[PDB]
RNA sequence: GUCUCGUAGAGGGGGGUAGAAUUCCAGGUGUAGCGGUGAAAUGCGUAGAGAUCUGGAGGAAUACCGGUGGCGAAGGCGGCCCCCUGGACGAAGACUGACGCUCAGGUGCGAAAGCGUGGGGAGCAAACAGGAUUAGAUACCCUGGUAGUCCACGCCGUAAACGAUGUCGACUUGGAGGUUGUGCCCUUGAGGCGUGGCUUCCGGAGCUAACGCGUUAAGUCGACCGCCUGGGGAGUACGGCCGCA
RNA sequence: GGUAACCGUAGGGGAACCUGCGGUUGGAUCACCUCC
């Protein structure tokens, strides 16, 4: 995105300005990129080079989800239900 | 000998002609870099930098145009 | 007839033929010859002496209009082509500079193949 | 909001409103608050190689940091006028400002 | 190079092509093809250093 | 793994734009040949060619820089500029706290040639027509020239797709160079001490049948997957799946 | 600063193979007394 997304983006989910780092924020940060990145592809039909880096931003969000599952499932349901994850 | 990492220029420019007018053969082919002994970054700057000057008409692309 | 005394010549150097042309500096060509406008063929063409026998044969040709000062461009990757001009200048055409345009072409149209 | 660098060319007989073409321009420019660096007048010229079997034309520079919605509208204008023959657009890392060595 | 000297007339002068121009041209280009097979060409040039 | 600041780069798309050149068209000059081979011939030629000049239309790849340089998982990527955007690395500092490695089936990408529908067509050019020549042989050689090569939306999923070396880790003397970051010193102008990536070449221990590899292993180990069991028949027959073929 | 061969594919044809497009270096062959 850039620099001032990021620092909006940060604290909605993570900590006072300096934490950066959870798993909330990440895969808020990821979704942000994939929801905003989707456009994208909606148009330039011949691209790959960077459906690979897409691919590989959806399965580290997966890969978070899955984490989070094991780890504790109110913050995982409450991050789902307010980003708008299906699972 | 080379001058660019002895002036310790951070960016080179295209739109002055006396450093660059330098670099180029009579016949308007840039000079290859083990010739002057510039290094290799700065070669790829200067060729960056003859391109763009070329396109504004303000160095020839070879010395057959009249 | 009309007096040029400054002309320009032209002189293609390819492989197989030589082509000689005097210009009157605008494009206009008043006189020109050719390696194979005398009997010649065969292997007594490639060698540059059917190159220069056209060349002093262009003379007779090109001195109705009274030229002093000569201008000339090569033009061909000939062997032995570049003695031409010798026998212009020999000819009594006073040579100034000999230019030479070779076409390059940049990365263009495909070149064909020669014989195995 | 980014750098940009930007050039262009003008026909030798329609140089008489070089200073209207400057005057429009800077206009449009400023019309989305984007700021000018540099401007550069570099008069009559030769070239290095006809255009248009011409062999001279004016010159025209100027450095802005502006946006891109208006660069767009600049390099629109420049092809669809047919008064200007050639056009450059750049972006650059920083605020260059400092004297151009073309006019040292 | 626009050959223009000065009053000596036929100094040759015409044998500077080494230099200004790769003497393969016209004879690697408009015709036949070149490039293939690069590494082997590329070797050799530096293989007999030795002391 | 994430964040702050930066660096390099033919990483991938979309759109413009510039010069060089092969064609074709229009108009001047000018004459008898041009072209191609060892000769040639077919072929172009004066209701006006090539050669030269001016102007114009259209197509393809971007000379020069250009390198045993760079990027990418691989195939592969090279004029310049704008827009979109994937990945790598450096400096310190902070944060999450095992979120990891591999991967049967599966999905995606995958040079060129080849199909399906529609465009474009300069050059090149399988098949094919003509001339010629050796050698019973045609083929090679030279004139023409169709698919194709270019662009749209899909199939095909094959190559000596090779570094003939699957991916991920930790550990073991040296030397030379390249490319790209960066600390310490008054930089006593391009210079000195040190630390990271990625790369090309010698060579120690060790290993291999040998050639050789040798911190980027084919050395000493561990985790997982794929594959092999004499040569020909044969990557072939019959089936299933995929494909318009 | 000599030469080739093997791949993938498409058109043509048998002592035997040709070209069009892309790719790789694995760029070279032999070791035959009785007589034909």
């Amino acid at each position: 995105l850039s620099t001032e997304a990021t620092a909006k983006i940060v604290s909605e989910f993570g900590r006072d300005a300096n934490d950066t780092g959870s798993t909330e924020v990440q895969v808020a940060l990821l979704t942000a990129q994939i929801n905003h990145l989707q456009g994208h592809f909606a148009e330039h039909k011949k691209d790959h080079h960077s459906r690979r880096g897409l691919l590989r931003m959806v399965s580290q969000r997966r890969k978070l989800l899955d984490y989070l599952k094991r780890k504790d499932v109110a913050r995982y349901t409450q991050l789902i239900e307010r980003l708008g994850l299906r699972r | 000998f080379c001058r660019f990492t002895a002036e310790g220029v951070q960016e080179i420019d295209y739109k002055d002609i006396a450093t660059l007018k330098n670099y180029i053969t009579e016949s308007g082919k840039i000079v290859p870099s083990r010739i002057t002994g510039t290094r290799a970054k700065y070669q790829r700057q200067l060729a960056r930098a003859i391109k763009r000057a070329r396109y504004l008409s303000l160095l020839p692309y070879t010395d057959r145009h009249q | 007839r009309k007096q040029v005394s400054d002309g320009v010549a032209h002189i293609h150097a390819s492989f197989n033929n030589t082509i000689v042309t005097i210009t009157d500096r605008q494009g206009n060509a008043l006189g020109w010859a050719t390696a194979g406008g005398s009997g010649f063929r065969g292997s007594r063409k490639s060698t540059p002496f059917a190159a220069q026998v056209a060349a002093e044969r262009c003379a007779d040709a090109v001195k109705e209009y009274g030229i002093k000062n000569l201008e000339v461009m090569v033009k061909g990757p000939g062997p032995g082509r570049e003695s031409t001009i010798r026998a212009l200048n020999a000819a009594g055409f006073r040579i100034t500079n000999i230019t030479d345009v070779t076409p390059i072409p940049h990365n263009g149209c495909r070149p064909p193949k020669k014989r195995r | 909001m980014r750098h940009y660098e930007i050039v262009f060319m003008v026909h030798p007989d329609q140089s008489e409103q070089v200073p209207g073409m400057i005057e429009r321009y800077t206009a449009a420019i400023t019309g989305a608050e984007g700021k000018i660096h540099r401007l550069e007048d570099w008069g009559r010229r030769q070239l290095a190689y006809p255009i248009n079997k011409l062999h001279k034309a004016h010159y025209v520079l100027m450095n802005v940091e502006a946006p891109q919605e208006v660069i767009d509208e600049l390099e629109t204008t420049f092809r669809f006028n047919d008064a200007v023959i050639r056009s450059m657009v750049m972006r650059t890392k920083h605020a260059v400002t400092e004297a151009s060595p073309m006019v040292k | 190079i626009k050959v223009r000297e000065n009053e000596p007339f036929d100094v040759a002068l015409r044998r500077f092509k080494r230099s200004c121009e790769k003497a393969g041209v016209l004879a690697e280009v408009r015709r036949r093809e070149f490039y293939e097979k690069p590494t082997t060409e590329r070797k050799r040039a530096k293989a007999s250093a030795v002391k």
